[PDB]
RNA sequence: AUUCCGGUUGAUCCUGCCGGAGGCCACUGCUAUGGGGGUCCGACUAAGCCAUGCGAGUCAUGGGGCGCGCGCGCGCACCGGCGGACGGCUCAGUAACACGUCGGUAACCUACCCUCGGGAGGGGGAUAACCCCGGGAAACUGGGGCUAAUCCCCCAUAGGCCUGAGGUACUGGAAGGUCCUCAGGCCGAAAGGGGCAUGCCCGCCCGAGGAUGGGCCGGCGGCCGAUUAGGUAGUUGGUGGGGUAACGGCCCACCAAGCCGAAGAUCGGUACGGGCCAUGAGAGUGGGAGCCCGGAGAUGGACACUGAGACACGGGUCCAGGCCCUACGGGGCGCAGCAGGCGCGAAACCUCCGCAAUGCGGGCAACCGCGACGGGGGGACCCCCAGUGCCGUGGCAGCCACGGCUUUUCCGGAGUGUAAAAAGCUCCGGGAAUAAGGGCUGGGCAAGGCCGGUGGCAGCCGCCGCGGUAAUACCGGCGGCCCGAGUGGUGGCCGCUAUUAUUGGGCCUAAAGCGUCCGUAGCCGGGCCCGUAAGUCCCUGGCGAAAUCCCACGGCUCAACCGUGGGGCUUGCUGG
């Protein structure tokens, strides 16, 4: 026989010339300022097993299958795309903004750590950002429910100090 | 094309019944022969050093052992390769430590701790019975050892009764009969680290072996071989388990 | 650069005691040895001679590092037990 | 995403094939900043040929001697013991009990290991090392003297094997088996050794069992060919023997004529088998080099010694085919081991460091050794995470100038890391510095109806089709679209394809009903009652190695990766 090699965790699309993905997926790529194609269909694959493991598992028969259904609804409340009473049709709901928002970059924006997503990408790819006491580099990190408080600038860091140049023009649209 | 026996062991080719990464190196100790089989026993230099931790590598390990400090049914053993199993005591005068040899509900052995009176008896269970020259009778042990007894008694004795011994005299103590209310652990197949009492024996005709049913601690039944059903006692367990 | 002793083992069949802690040095870079080895003696009363130091390991963004170290009775066993690479680099042979 | 689009006409609806659009593997054009992880790198053609160096030793607690230092301590070779039959490499041959799964051996062998029961009595001998002579180009090798042992032999006793007559104590489902008694015979043990000490440690022989590793047997399963139809002659069976560790036409003497086959024998072709891998919504189609299990082989072929185990990959003998040294008398070698070289080709790396980790051999141990293994070096192997700047004012229609900020990356330095280095990780200084290309631009198909040049020439073109003086289709420039450290070309597999159709295709006229009928095997078969339980359904026991696949939690910054647990896979077999 043959030993497994690693395949890729993402899919592309089957025509790469359809003009409403493509203006979609431009519209989306600017308003979130991602590098390339790439990521977005990470995203988008992530999406879709967790929709396939939902229709997979829906009226399925056997303790396996609940087990499997809890510790999906579980993993997305940890994940913090779904609240705490949910059922497993609130999962055909889900779209890749949720994934999209729930990135560092994006969060990072929201939170007024930055004025821009360009921003906010040199500051995670610097090393002025600390996730609850760690400093992470990769703005794709899809902080989770329960760090979504613990993010501010790092200990050691120009941003750290409140008379700061450009921590106060950051701080001016706020 | 091999010309000879193997003198190696590949850890992805080791025995489930074991704790040990098997994708961290290459090789594993392959243990030499000895009393239990292979898929029920594991080496004591692994117990020395992944179970118990007290060293990091083999070379501490084997100074360990070399220097008389581990006993087993009561006797020093310096081989590292030399394997221990199922209802063996493991015990450390040095740290008072005393440990019995036991299986999971998954079929991988784990270290009871017990106290240092329960740590002085070991059973055997009997597998097999001999006439050998001068009208002796041979009892052949689960473990793989032999007991002599005279021929006067043969009938106090058969083929899966449990015996129970002062380990390093090896003086009988306690015989514990098969019968159908008697208290059984269970060591191998689906079924194994169950305890509970028998119920039923079924025969069948032609090499196919006799089955036994056991009585759950609350009221389940199930099935197992006779030949993996443990006596322990015959209505409250002789030794301490898990 | 200040120590927080995490965990201790007595080994009594090697005749040792097996020490995991950690090194806080928030704004510095990775302390020596010496500087960790003084500290550890002064502060849980060792011999300076017979306390072996293995890794001392940093991570990627911490300021907080860990380190394992090794206390002996007598440097007889010592000697016996620990191999000949890690006594140079602590110092306490030669090569 | 369980998908479609272009092409037969002056226009239309069908059938049907070609092409586009997706993924994976190998080769290759242009281009290229960084880190991490992994089971990647002379498999496809030549299982073709090889210079040089290495890949298997160890024991002074088995023995005698020799040299060096104060009987003692260090070093060298020899005798002796264990090992060298594993590990490592390749895929030629093999269509077979070779492989897989379930079972059996009541028809067998097993050094090292475990348990129990028992023993170690009495004698002798040779010979390496060493001394005196050497021979020979080498490879190798003769004579005399002297000597020891855990070296060799003899005697004894125990013990092993065969047969016959009895007793019925043991196991098991079932005794050509084990136990007891008697008899007649064959073979026939042992190192009471070494060390410490005033008994302990390591060892020797016998017996009963186990374990480990093998040998043998059976049921079931697994490619294409009929322009391959009859094949087999120790072939099928029986009686009696021989041989084997063991059953057996395995072999022999005698007595018979049986055995396989259209449900496809025999013969030929191709091929190491599986766990698994690629693809697809799935049903399915194809492959099975790299990791694990098994098999086979060591230039081609055959045959033996020694040993528990070989018909022996770095041991032996002969033939064939190649090569090397030679004083010409004779001698030696075969990398499908690691590096490295030639050749064949479209097609594949350093003649590097270490036994620190995992393991193996030897050793009471301490430890020694290992091109296994680990560590780096080279390579557009596969996967994961990033970079080639950001902010503000103004302007133009993404880019310009002005001002400010940061340092992943780059240059340099100190620690930690490491067997030693290196990478990586913490910290310091400098500085927007140091870092985008490839293909396309008429329609399938996303983006120019701009400029120039050429002028059925030159050139383009998966397919349709452009080009003949006004070229949106050729060449260049300027713009623009796709992907992006990658992007294009050529071959192969899956899908596209309901163009192989069980799910799920067609046969009046588009390809396709034998000219008609009778009937053999096979497939399909009316209604009711009774029984059986082979198929079929449910429940429970023993199996279907690990890795690989799905999910959750945990540890390297997250991840890829590693660990714990729950399911699945193993197309299934078997007891009730």
């Amino acid at each position: 026989g043959d030993p497994k090699r690693q395949r890729k965790k993402y899919e592309t699309p089957s025509h790469p010339w359809i003009k409403e993905r493509l203006d979609r997926e431009r519209v989306l790529k600017r308003n979130y300022a991602l590098k390339n194609k790439k990521e977005l269909w990470r995203h988008e694959t992530q999406l879709k097993e967790f929709r396939r493991r939902a229709r997979r598992l829906l009226a399925a028969r056997g303790k396996q299958a609940e087990i499997e259904r809890q510790q999906l609804l579980q993993r997305l409340y940890r994940l913090g795309l779904l609240p705490a009473d949910a059922v497993l049709d609130d999962v055909l709901s889900l779209t890749v903004e949720d994934v999209l928002e729930r990135r560092l970059q994006t969060i990072v924006y929201r939170k007024g750590l930055a004025r821009t997503m360009k921003q906010a990408r040199q500051l995670i790819v610097h090393g002025h950002i600390e996730v609850n006491g760690q400093v992470i580099r990769s703005p794709g990190y899809l902080v989770l429910r329960e760090e979504e408080d613990t993010i501010t600038y790092a200990k050691g860091s120009p941003f750290a100090k409140e008379g700061h140049p450009e921590r106060m023009v950051i701080e001016q649209a706020k | 094309a091999r010309k000879g026996p193997k003198r190696h062991l590949k850890r992805l080719a080791a025995p489930t019944s074991w704790y040990i990464h098997r994708k961290a190196y290459k090789w594993a100790v392959r243990p030499s022969p000895g009393p239990h089989s292979m898929k029920t026993s594991i080496p004591l230099i692994y117990i020395v050093r992944d179970y118990l931790g007290y060293a990091k590598t083999a070379r501490e390990a084997r100074k360990i052992l070399n220097e008389g400090k581990i006993l087993v049914d009561g006797r020093v053993r310096k081989d590292y390769k030399f394997p221990v199993g199922i209802m063996d005591v493991v015990s450390i005068p040095e740290t008072g430590e005393h440990y019995r040899v036991l299986p999971n509900r998954i079929g991988k052995l784990i270290l009871h701790p017990i106290s240092e009176e329960e740590a002085k008896l070991k059973p055997f269970r009997i597998n097999n019975k001999r006439m050998v020259k001068g009208a002796k009778v041979q009892l052949n042990l689960h473990d793989g050892s032999n007991h002599l007894v005279s021929l006067a008694e043969k009938d106090a004795y058969k083929t899966s009764y449990t015996v129970i011994m002062q380990v390093p005299e090896r003086q009988i103590v306690k015989v514990l009969p098969f019968e159908v209310g008697a208290y059984v652990f269970v060591t191998q197949g689906k079924n194994v680290a169950r305890k509970g009492k028998i119920v039923e024996v079924r025969q069948f005709p032609m090499g196919w072996p006799d089955v036994v049913t056991i009585e759950d601690e609350n009221g389940e039944l199930f099935d197992t071989l006779k030949e993996y059903a443990f006596v322990i006692g015959k209505d409250k367990p002789e030794i301490s388990l898990p | 650069m200040e120590i927080k002793v995490t965990e201790i083992r007595e080994n009594k069949l090697l005749g040792r005691k097996e020490i995991y802690f950690d090194v806080l040095h928030e704004g510095e870079p990775t302390p020596s040895r010496e500087a960790v080895k003084g500290k550890l003696v002064a502060m849980l009363d060792l011999d300076p001679n017979t306390t072996v130091i293995q890794y001392i390991r940093s991570y990627f963004g911490s300021n907080v590092s860990k380190g394992y170290a090794k206390a002996y009775e007598t440097r007889e066993r010592m000697l016996y037990i620990e191999p000949e690479y890690i006594l140079v680099r602590d110092g306490l042979v030669q090569k």
